[PDB]
């Protein structure tokens, strides 16, 4: 849910820009479901 | 309406090469020699074309075509008074039958670092498909001359034609300039080599002396151990190799299934050992003795080489199939020497024809099926340039698994220092380098030999009941044999094995020229199999 | 004078033929002649054999007459050697002639089809194409072959339509066939003789056809390579021999006019084809064969009979032949609101020492799977296995070649030689059978095909030969990864008794002997292979929560004697690979409900596949642990 929300992102007057998207990592078990929430969020998202 | 009649001249004193082809001779009888490469489908050429007027609808025919596509001049009604306009009407021609053969240079008659030439030969009426890939044939007939435009740009000063523009009375741009370049063809009307399955048809055209000499060599009692013995006469003491090559060179019956399996009975032998064990002299020996046999070595040859290939003659020409060596060796053997050395790509291409005793080729719009019925005699040489006792055959050679499978017997050759026995191999090495063929003893000469196995490859072997039973019985001993514990052998053993056993039991049969497999036959050829598998 | 009879036909006062033919005088003697032939011939029972042809005809719309070469030539011995003398002037007066036949029986039918095409069959000289030769030209030959290669289907003018430039006035139809291209010079309304245009909307077409017809490899001499022609299908023959199909050609044997390259006048040849058919729908039923179907599957034991079908020369292997049969028959998808997917194919590998048979295990699979696709991992490279944009370099169009996986989409793909494969193939079959999908952006084209294909691999073991004391991970080359979605993993290793020796070799020797070239309860096939069709089409089973209770506990079990081992895990895959080999279990039965016995042999095929991929330290689980399922 966090990620595909995601957080705010910033242009400072640098041009520094930080970043608002959220990368999360699952490192599992085989048969954990691991693919299958990626599949479920490739399909929920609008751009995936 | 007209018989054409083809005068075919033959016997000519003298034959000619490629390359002793000389323009002096243009449009005169001679005879040539060389190995045919392509051949065309026969094509139907305008002979007797008949021509329509435009002005004047009427037909006039019998309008010979000498050599080119030529219009009338005048026309059968004399109103018309017209020569330029004409329309060929293709129902009411008549048309021959036309072939155009490539032939290379023989092996033997290419100079010293030069190239082979290759010659189109025409052949026309009823010489047409007498001549086929990988057949050495001579020809008969007329060297001609043929327009060649790629003349162009050639070094010197072509020929060029231009009309007479003296008494023409011109009043105070008519060019008519031609290209006088040509190259020249050959037009055979003669073609002879320098369909058998059936056994009378074979034995009735055939000398009477050649049955004498047959008959009396059937009626020999250890006919086996002389064929083997005449095998190979060069090569002192590999009595199984022999043995093996000639089985192969004699063959199985082919075999199809209602589904269509079609189990095919050519003996595929691949030869390892140690260095100068003499692999390359039976591969040399093989090709030269056996019809329609192709040598080729492993580092010179391309999958499109032994595969059919798609070649272009022309830019802007079609593309053509000119035959690999898996299909100038149809119906025979192909000698790869060092099979080893061959790249893994080619090694999949034979794999391809090893499965199936067919090529397929989709490349460039031309979506061919080949057939290559041929059996592959292999040379290699074990990874690191010797064999390995304590390794397996598999682990000695490079070679894949799949091509491993297709290849019914491995003899692996190993020398020794044995004192008599390289006493007597440096003999026989000597007195061949001193004697040319007084050196050489063998019980039958290749001609007699060729024709003994030309009547064994005619037969059926049968295998009888008690047959069938003894062949599950060795069976049952080579799988005993194998995983043992303590044997070690060099392959394993499964089902391929067995039909290795069985194709080699036919090959012995018609070794015997009997039409029955005696279970002596399936112990010969359990025993041949069997002294093949090192133990490691 | 302007009349003959059958018996005056024969005396021919024209030099060939073709202008005896042409003579109206014989012109309308002949249509005569064939219009009573097609009225009176009659079978020796009594049948009207045309009779029924022509209400076949009517029936069923067609514009082909099936017309035999027998008949005529029995019936009238003169007319049937001009048709295979002159084929081209005959079939023009006999088709106007079966028109009227036609017409006859059916009135008002030419507002249907202009025309009536005739098809002679049961030619009886049959040529080879390396025996075709001048003499053979302009006349109706009878070839054999294997087609090699299709182009497409193109419209060719019919009834030619032509526009004036000057009026703006449409010439009326004339009629323009398959020798040259017609033009018209002359006008009515302004009588101009400028551009003429032919009027694309008011010209009618035929379909056409080229079709290179190659020899049969098996009945070429030795030494001689296939010889082909090019076979021109024209208006009703159009896409009725795929590739690869061995066919005989009647048609007329004419010469290609368009010479110079061959420093001779020499032309090229067509057949330009009349009837074309298969020398010798396949897995269509009808309303007996469903009723068949149905009661068959009622009786019991059904399963064993069906796995006793498949391979019927592969001796043994009765477990590969089980998930064989599981795999043809295959599960069901599932999508639970489109947020969840479930396979419904059952994918099956099959590990095995050489000369196990593998490879013929998916031979058979291709001749009796419906959209079956075979592919390599090395070898002949038939499909690709990945899908591609290749710009194909004769016909300068690009394609976009589906994989082997896209092919068959509904079907089976049949690898062989899994255990060796390209970098790209082990990606493509790997993320197809995670998503069921091919996806591709190459050449500016971005899309994802669909590759819900059930995937049976054959595979060679690392090294050479199984070794059960490693694991089967460690003993072939593919990893966890690929080796997780095969649903059933068929072990099978080159044992050393003494009586399966035996009994494999006298099948082999067996089978020989029934294949010499001289004289010297299992489903039948096709029935089997429509049987496997119209299960797939129709059949789609469920489970219901009476069957809850022993599916969860076998799962646990399976877990604890799995950890205990630690060997090899048994994740959710397996319960779901038991719950789709179930459904195909239900499937081979005709049921709509999974039965307690369709799930206890799927527990059988999961434990057994699992089991027989351990280590034999680890192999306990069968002896004393599932020793109950
Ligand atoms: N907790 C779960 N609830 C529902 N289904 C599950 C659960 N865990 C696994 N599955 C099912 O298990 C099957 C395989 O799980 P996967 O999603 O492929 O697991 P994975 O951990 O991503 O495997 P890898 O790591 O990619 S080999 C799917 O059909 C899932 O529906
Ligand atoms: N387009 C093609 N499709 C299939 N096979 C072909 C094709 N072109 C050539 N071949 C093969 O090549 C053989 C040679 O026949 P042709 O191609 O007609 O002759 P060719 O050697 O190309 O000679 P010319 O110079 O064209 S008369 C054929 O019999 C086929 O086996
Ligand atoms: N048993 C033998 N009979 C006759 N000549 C032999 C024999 N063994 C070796 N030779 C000779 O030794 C040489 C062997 O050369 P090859 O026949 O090419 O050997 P090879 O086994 O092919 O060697 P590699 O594998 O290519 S290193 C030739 O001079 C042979 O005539
Ligand atoms: N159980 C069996 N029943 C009948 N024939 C068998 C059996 N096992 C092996 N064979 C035969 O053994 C040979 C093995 O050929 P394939 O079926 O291609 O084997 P394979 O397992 O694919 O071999 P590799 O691994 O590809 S070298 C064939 O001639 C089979 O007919
Ligand atoms: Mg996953
Ligand atoms: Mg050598
Ligand atoms: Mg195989
Ligand atoms: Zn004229
Ligand atoms: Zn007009």
């Amino acid at each position: 849910v966090c990620l595909l929300m995601g957080g705010s992102k910033k242009i400072l007057p640098d041009g520094m820009r930080l970043r608002g998207d959220i990368n999360v990592l699952l490192l599992g078990d085989p048969g954990t479901a691991k693919s299958q929430l990626l599949k479920f969020v490739e399909k929920v998202s609008p751009i995936a | 309406t007209e018989r054409v009649f083809q005068i075919s001249f033959f016997n000519l004193p003298t034959v000619h090469r490629i390359r002793d082809i000389r323009s002096e001779k243009i449009g005169s009888l001679l005879s040539i020699s060389g190995t045919v490469t392509r051949t065309s489908e026969v094509r139907p050429e305008l002979y007797k074309a008949s021509f329509t007027c435009d002005m004047c609808r009427a037909i006039v025919d019998n309008v010979e075509q000498s050599f080119k596509y030529t219009e009338p001049t005048f026309c059968p009604n004399p109103s018309c008074e017209n020569r330029a306009f004409w329309t060929l009407n293709v129902t009411r021609s008549r048309f021959l039958d036309w072939q155009k053969v490539r032939i290379q240079e023989n092996a033997n008659e290419i100079p010293t670092g030069s190239m082979p030439r290759t010659l189109d030969v025409i052949l026309r009426g009823d010489s047409v498909e007498r001549a086929k890939p990988g057949d050495r044939c001579k020809f008969t007939g007329v060297e001609i001359v043929v327009p060649d435009v790629t003349q162009l740009g050639l070094p010197g000063v072509k020929p060029s034609s231009t009309l007479d523009t003296r008494g023409i009375s011109k009043t105070t741009r008519s060019l008519g300039v031609r290209d006088l370049t040509y190259k020249i063809s050959f037009l055979a009307c003669h073609v002879i080599s320098i369909n058998e399955r059936d056994q009378e048809v074979f034995l009735n055209s055939l000398s009477s002396d050649e049955i004498n000499e047959l008959k009396e060599m059937v009626k020999d009692e250890h006919i086996y151990d002389k064929l083997v013995r005449s095998i190979a006469p060069a090569v002192f003491g590999h009595e199984a190799v022999k043995k093996g090559i000639l089985l192969q060179m004699l063959g199985g019956v082919h075999k199809s299934t209602v589904e269509g399996i079609k189990l095919r009975g050519d003996i595929n032998i691949c030869v390892v050992g140690d260095p100068s064990t003499s692999k390359s002299q039976f591969l040399k020996y093989v090709v030269g003795f056996a019809p329609r046999s192709v040598y080729t070595s492993g580092k010179a040859s391309s999958a499109a080489g032994l595969t059919a290939a798609v070649v272009r003659d022309e830019e802007g020409g079609d593309y053509t199939i000119e035959a690999g060596a898996l299909m100038l060796a149809d119906n025979g053997i192909c000698c790869i020497d060092e099979f080893d050395k061959m790249d893994i790509s080619d090694q999949v291409a034979i794999h391809e024809a090893m499965e199936q005793q067919t090529i397929s080729i989709a490349k460039a719009g031309i979506h061919a099926t080949l057939n290559a019925r041929t059996s592959i005699l292999a040379a290699a040489n074990p990874v690191g340039g010797r064999y390995n006792r304590k390794l397996s055959l598999r682990g000695n050679l490079n070679m894949t698994a799949p091509i491993m499978s297709r290849f019914d017997l491995f003899f692996v050759i190993l020398d020794d220092c044995n004192e008599k026995i390289d006493t007597e191999l440096a003999s026989h090495i000597v007195d061949l380098h001193m004697k040319r063929d007084e050196a050489i003893e063998p019980p039958f000469s290749a001609e007699q030999l060729r024709r003994y196995i030309k009547y064994a490859r005619t037969f059926k072997p049968i295998l009888t009941k008690e047959a069938r039973s003894y062949l599950v019985e060795k069976y049952k001993e080579l799988r005993k044999d194998d995983a043992q514990g303590f044997s070690r052998s060099s392959y394993r053993i499964t089902v391929r094995q067995l039909e290795s056993m069985i194709r080699l039991s036919e090959a012995i049969a018609r070794a015997n020229c009997v039409d029955e497999i005696t279970p002596s036959f399936i112990a010969e050829a359990y025993d041949l199999l069997r002294q093949s598998i090192i133990r490691v | 004078r302007e009349e003959l009879t059958l018996e005056s036909l024969s005396n021919v006062k024209a030099n060939s033929y073709s202008e005896w033919i042409t003579q109206p005088n014989v012109s309308r003697t002949i249509a005569r002649e064939l219009k009573s032939f097609l009225l009176e011939y009659t079978d020796e029972t009594g049948r009207s054999v045309y009779g029924a042809r022509i209400r076949t005809l009517g029936e069923m719309n067609s514009e082909s007459l099936e017309v035999n070469y027998r008949h005529l030539a029995e019936s009238k011995a003169i007319l049937a050697l001009f048709l295979a003398k002159c084929p081209e002037e005959m079939l023009k007066i006999f088709d106007l002639v079966a028109m009227e036949a036609t017409e006859l029986h059916y009135p008002d039918y030419a507002r249907i089809h202009s025309e009536i095409h005739v098809r002679i069959s049961d030619f009886p000289t049959i040529y080879s194409l390396r025996e075709l030769r001048e003499s053979n030209l302009s006349s109706l030959v009878r070839v054999t072959g294997v087609v090699t290669r299709r182009t497409g289907v193109f419209p060719q003018l019919k009834y030619v339509k032509f526009n004036c430039l000057k009026c703006g006035s449409i010439l009326g139809p004339f009629f323009q066939d398959s020798n040259e291209e017609i033009r018209i010079s002359f006008c009515t309304n302004c009588k101009s003789k400028g551009p003429f245009r032919v009027n694309g909307e008011k010209t009618v077409y035929r379909n056409y056809q080229r079709v290179t017809l190659q020899e049969a490899p098996g009945t070429v001499p030795p030494g001689r390579l296939p010889r082909h022609r090019e076979v021109i299908l024209l208006a009703d023959l159009v896409d009725v021999s795929k590739p690869g199909e061995e066919v005989e050609v009647t048609g007329i044997y004419k010469n290609n006019y368009d010479n110079a390259k061959n420093g001779f006048p020499v032309f090229a040849t067509i057949i330009e084809a009349n009837s074309i058919k298969r020398r010798e729908d396949v897995f269509s039923w009808t309303e007996e064969e469903e009723r068949e179907f149905r009661k068959i599957s009622r009786d019991r034991g059904i399963i064993d009979k069906i796995i006793s079908s498949m391979a019927p020369s592969i001796y043994g292997h009765r477990d590969i032949k089980t998930a064989v049969a599981c795999s043809l028959f295959g599960g069901v998808p599932k999508n639970v609101n489109g947020k969840h997917s479930i396979r419904g194919d059952i994918n099956v590998l099959l590990l095995g020492d050489p000369g196990t048979a593998k490879s013929q295990i998916l031979k058979y699979v291709e001749k009796t799977a419906h959209r079956a696709v075979f592919a390599t991992g090395q070898g002949a490279s038939a499909v690709g296995l990945t899908a591609s944009v290749r710009k194909d370099p004769i016909t300068k169009e690009w394609t976009l070649e589906g994989g082997a996986l896209v092919l068959a989409d509904k079907g089976v793909c049949l690898i062989d030689e899994f255990d060796k494969m390209n970098d790209q193939d082990r990606t493509s079959i790997h993320e197809a059978m995670e998503q069921q999908s091919i996806s591709i952006s190459k050449a500016g084209i971005v899309t994802t095909l669909q590759a819900r294909c059930s995937i049976i691999a054959a595979a060679n073991p690392n090294g050479g030969r199984y070794n059960s004391t490693l694991p089967l991970a460690q003993n072939v080359s593919l990893t966890e990864p690929i080796l997780s979605r095969f649903d059933i993993l068929c072990v099978v290793r080159d044992l050393v008794d003494e009586e399966a020796d035996e009994r494999l070799a006298t099948f082999v020797v067996d089978s020989h002997v029934r294949s010499h070239p001289e004289n010297d309860s299992p489903i039948p096939q096709e029935l089997l292979m429509k049987y496997i069709h119209y299960a797939r089409t129709k059949i789609y089973p469920k489970l219901h929560q009476m069957d809850m209770d022993k599916v969860s506990r076998v799962y646990a079990d399976l877990r604890r004697e799995s950890i205990s081992t630690g060997s090899f895990p048994i994740t959710v895959r397996h319960l779901e690979s038991i719950l789709r080999i179930a459904e195909s279990f239900a499937k081979m039965r005709l049921s709509e409900f999974v039965s307690s016995y369709d799930l206890d042999r799927a527990i059988k095929v999961v434990v057994d596949s699992f089991v027989d991929a351990q280590k034999v330290s680890v192999r306990r689980q069968l002896r004393r642990s599932f020793a109950i399922y």
